[PDB]
RNA sequence: AGAGCGCAAGGGUAGAAGGGGGCCUGACUGCGAGGCCUGCAAGCCGAGCAGGGGCGAAAGCCGGGCCUAGUGAACCGGUGGU
RNA sequence: UCCCCCGUGCCCAUAGCGGCGUGGAACCACCCGUUCCCAUUCCGAACACGGAAGUGAAACGCGCCAGCGCCGAUGGUACUGGGCGGGCGACCGCCUGGGAGAGUAGGUCGGUGCGGGGG
């Protein structure tokens, strides 16, 4: 998506936030510059945006930049964004957490059971052309007691998984109820 | 190993670093506390024959003659990784001979 | 209870700091082990006490791997 | 244990501590007296 | 005495049999025996230091080399042991006397064993060395019958420039080891 | 010394070891 | 459990580390005020949760009582407290995410979690997931 | 380096303070520049000088033990000495 | 001056771990042997002496990759000398000077002395 950036120098980082402008920074192997999106806006942008889809950022320099949110420091004490990391992409391969859409209802969840979903997304090395709006997960043969790892992913063309090749992706854990309110009572 | 070297350096001045190869036997006189060597009476890769012990003793008188013409006199001896006994031995041993 | 027991304070630490004149023998640092190390004109004794070996100014060396040393840079 | 060393053919003691049943019935370590210097020391 | 069958066996027989089998490029890369260690787990002679001398002097005529011992570091409370004191014989043999021990092994020691079957092939330590157990050491030549006071056991070890068990497997078969296929 | 192994079955290997009189049996020859 | 006996009280400084982001299940329950939460309080909510939504999803409890809690027995002053009557608590700064559910409807969780905060001795807000993470 | 370093804990530590050896008794006498610490009394560290020694080829190291506990003013009295 | 080797200090992992490659003229290693000096709680493995031939396989030397390790900003925050404010309280907030850790960007298969042999 696209969001209107601005340049920042001396301005009091704190005095800014009162205005509404969530300060931030764009940087990449060659670039590093002070900035500040607008909060009400960044919200909407980043609400859907997050850190999967790229965001091209417009300065009054007209320059459209090929960046995505590297990390955002939230302020503890009632969630809110403090300031924003913006990784300027170029074209060389770049690592990034691409989503995961878990599709289909497993054997587990049917006979009562639970969608445990360790990674609602995953980190993969990839070039900017490949912004794989997501990855598929054949979650359906899964059972309460069973778990699909990383080495089991529907990897789109040209994409290489950066994470360890053995991390678990999701799993199916039992539900939880009253065969565990009596037993959990006296026994312990 | 090289524990020794630490022990020597502590004393103060004028290490005689006796290195010795299977065919050779070099020898620096290093003044630490600046990282410079003063004399460098090598041996096999210098000039002298091939008999080892008699060679060492001869290279002993090497540093010897080379030294006094400068000022040295502290026998301070790096009995390096090799235990003082033979080639190394004769070495300093000749350096004492004069 | 069975507590409230303890051993009197041992008042240890760097006794002279970097860039102080010192006479010979001046205790330079009192220490739990070799938290510091001797070095130039600086001896050490049974307890690990470090002390000047000649009057002069003190300085502190960090040497990573090798540990920290203390010396007197003499002059007169 | 209280052990007080003694000089041979003379008179001079020393600070010591022998051990009880531990392997140690007689001790013969050297030292250094005032009159003259260095002479063998028996227990007693 | 620098000469024997196994002295040359390795050479005018095994040396090139290996160059064919695996094909090196340098004279040294070729797998060589160079270290035979012989060990004993004598927790038994914990008491009798006498029986310590027998396994030692016996070891002398079988290994054709002076024997050595080694007491433990953190000894088993439970099985009558505590600190530096116990006993475990050990005698590394090298050079030629190593060979003169080996010749007795695969041409005398092995052939007369209580139902010997073949050197267990799994006994290769993933890398290039071998370790195998024996019960009766009286299968050795010099050992007479009316002399042994007890069946003392032990286990030998042979270090090889071998870098893999395959390479070692071949190098022991070629010198002459009765493998259980 | 030269240790002869007159192993009982038909063979006599002149190896090296202790005592040239090495009486044996059922070696490699059988 | 382990470690050693009884432990200082300490203060509850700024909400600092005390807080973060949902990190498992769909919805979360977060602390506004600072507090020692008792095991008997956690566990009180834990049950109130399931017992509400039977054969339910998965409740993750992300606060945990490693602080042993002392208390002298109706006498006067001699030594540290016998302690432990309330046993143990969890130090919980404003913003910490205590419980979150998974495998449930928005109104299942908007209830479960609601009930729980009641069982707790503190003021709490409920949470979604928005997007807020760390990646690229 | 998570072992070991007699024993608690700690700080230190294999570029040994840890394991093993060969020779040995400096678990010396006479002293003590200068400091740490400290109300006092006490405690602590200590180069170096001399005497006569020990190990080392030697530079050198040794005035007990990796260190920090293992203790008791003064009186009165015991034993041996000049 | 320049290039390679050898001995040796300084920086203290951006030197390292692991992987591919390469150098034997010299230099060094492995190497031949155990009579002499000397040596192992057993072994010439190690120390030691005398030294054909062989070798660069191991070792080491030089390079090249970033998987581990290590180094690592900036921006922002936490905290907080000093100064204050609200509220009824556990606590919360501003002014002013200081400012992390972690995390991102990123870097990194070293830098350099003195002496010696060799073109
Ligand atoms: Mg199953
Ligand atoms: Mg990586
Ligand atoms: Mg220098
Ligand atoms: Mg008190
Ligand atoms: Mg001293
Ligand atoms: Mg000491
Ligand atoms: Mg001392
Ligand atoms: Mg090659
Ligand atoms: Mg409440
Ligand atoms: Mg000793
Ligand atoms: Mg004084
Ligand atoms: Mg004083
Ligand atoms: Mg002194
Ligand atoms: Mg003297
Ligand atoms: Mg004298
Ligand atoms: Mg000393
Ligand atoms: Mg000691
Ligand atoms: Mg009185
Ligand atoms: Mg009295
Ligand atoms: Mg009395
Ligand atoms: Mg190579
Ligand atoms: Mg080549
Ligand atoms: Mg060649
Ligand atoms: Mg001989
Ligand atoms: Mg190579
Ligand atoms: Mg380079
Ligand atoms: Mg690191
Ligand atoms: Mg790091
Ligand atoms: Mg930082
Ligand atoms: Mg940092
Ligand atoms: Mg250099
Ligand atoms: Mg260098
Ligand atoms: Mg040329």
């Amino acid at each position: 998506y696209r969001l209107k950036a601005y340049y920042r120098e001396g301005e009091k980082p704190s005095a800014l936030r009162r205005a509404g402008k969530l300060p931030g920074v764009m940087y990449n192997r060659h670039l590093n510059r002070k900035v500040y999106v607008d909060l009400v806006e960044f919200d909407k942008v980043f609400r859907q945006a997050s850190i999967h889809h790229v965001i091209v950022l417009e300065l009054p320099d007209g320059q459209s930049l090929p960046t995505l949110v590297r990390q955002v420091n939230l302020d503890k004490r009632r969630r809110r964004p403090e300031h924003v990391d913006f990784f300027v992409l170029s074209d060389e391969p770049v690592e990034m957490y691409v989503p995961l859409r878990f599709v289909g209802t497993p054997a587990g969840v049917r006979a009562g059971g639970v969608l445990q979903e360790i990674h609602r997304d995953i980190l993969v090395k990839v070039s900017p052309r490949n912004i794989p709006e997501f990855i598929e997960v054949d979650v359906s043969g899964l059972e309460i007691g069973d778990s699909l790892h990383a080495s089991d992913l529907k990897l789109p063309p040209g994409v290489e998984l950066a994470v360890s090749p053995e991390e678990t992706i999701a799993a199916v854990v039992p539900p939880e109820d009253v065969e565990k309110l009596a037993e959990e009572a006296a026994a312990e | 190993k090289f524990r020794v070297r630490n022990r020597i350096k502590r004393t103060g001045r004028l290490r005689l670093s006796v290195f010795r190869s299977l065919k050779h036997i070099y020898a620096q006189i290093i003044d630490d506390e600046k990282g410079v060597t003063l004399v460098s009476a090598s041996s096999l890769a210098l000039k002298l024959k091939g008999n080892k012990t008699e060679v060492a003793r001869q290279v002993g008188r090497a540093l010897a003659e080379k030294a006094l013409a400068l000022g040295i006199k502290q026998v301070a001896f790096d009995r390096g990784p090799y235990k003082y006994h033979g080639r190394v031995k004769a070495l300093a041993e000749g350096a004492r001979e004069g | 209870t069975k507590n409230g027991r303890d051993s009197q304070a041992k008042r240890l630490g760097v006794k002279r700091y970097e860039g102080q004149v010192v006479r010979a023998g001046n205790i330079l640092v009192r220490q739990r082990g070799t938290r510091f190390k001797p070095g130039k004109n600086v001896g050490m004794g049974r307890d690990f006490t470090l002390f000047a070996l000649v009057d002069g100014v003190v300085e502190f060396q960090d040497r990573g791997r090798l540990g920290r040393y203390v010396h007197v840079r003499p002059l007169a | 244990l209280l052990l007080e060393c003694t000089e041979c053919k003379r008179r001079n003691y020393a600070t010591e501590k022998n051990k009880r049943n531990t392997p140690n019935k007689l001790e013969l370590r050297k030292y250094c007296p005032w009159c003259r210097k260095h002479t063998v020391h028996r227990e007693v | 005495p620098l000469d024997l069958a196994l002295k040359r066996k390795y050479y005018e027989e095994v040396r090139p049999e290996l160059i064919r089998r695996f094909g090196y490029q340098n004279v040294w890369e070729v797998p060589r025996l160079e270290k035979v260690v012989i060990n004993q787990g004598l927790g038994e002679a914990k008491e009798d230091a006498r029986i310590l001398e027998k396994a030692a002097q016996e070891l002398a005529l079988i290994t054709g080399q002076k024997p050595a011992v080694t007491r433990a570091k953190k000894s088993i409370s439970n099985f009558k042991l505590r600190k530096g004191m116990p006993i475990g014989l050990r005698v590394t043999l090298r050079r030629d006397r190593m060979w003169i021990f080996l010749e007795k092994l695969l041409n005398v020691a092995l052939p007369r064993i209580r139902d010997f079957r073949g050197l267990n092939p799994n006994s290769f330590d993933g890398r290039g060395n071998y370790n195998l157990g024996l019960r009766e050491q009286l299968i050795f030549p010099e050992i007479t019958y009316d002399m042994v006071d007890a069946l003392r056991g032990m286990d030998i070890a042979v270090v090889t420039t071998a870098e893999t068990d395959e390479e070692a497997r071949a190098l022991l078969e070629l010198l002459g080891f009765p493998f259980r296929k | 010394v030269p240790a002869r192994i007159i192993c009982g079955c038909g063979n006599v290997i002149e190896t090296y070891s202790t005592k040239p009189e090495i009486y044996v049996e059922v070696c490699s020859k059988c | 459990r382990m470690k050693y006996r009884k432990q200082q009280r300490g203060r509850l400084k700024g909400a600092t580390k005390g807080g973060d982001y949902v990190a498992f299940g769909d919805f979360g329950l977060v602390a506004l005020e600072p507090a020692w939460i008792t095991a008997q309080q956690i566990e009180a909510a834990r049950v109130a949760m399931v017992r509400h939504f039977r054969r339910g999803g998965k409740i993750f409890i992300r606060i945990f009582p490693d602080k042993p809690y002392t208390k002298k027995p109706l006498e006067v002053r001699m030594g540290k407290g016998k302690g432990n009557v309330e046993g143990y608590v969890a130090v919980v700064k404003p913003g910490r995410v205590m419980f979150e559910v998974a495998g449930v409807t928005e109104e299942q969780a908007m209830e479960a979690l609601r009930i729980a905060g009641h069982k707790l001795p503190i003021k709490t807000k409920i949470v979604r997931r928005d997007a807020y993470d760390e990646a690229q």
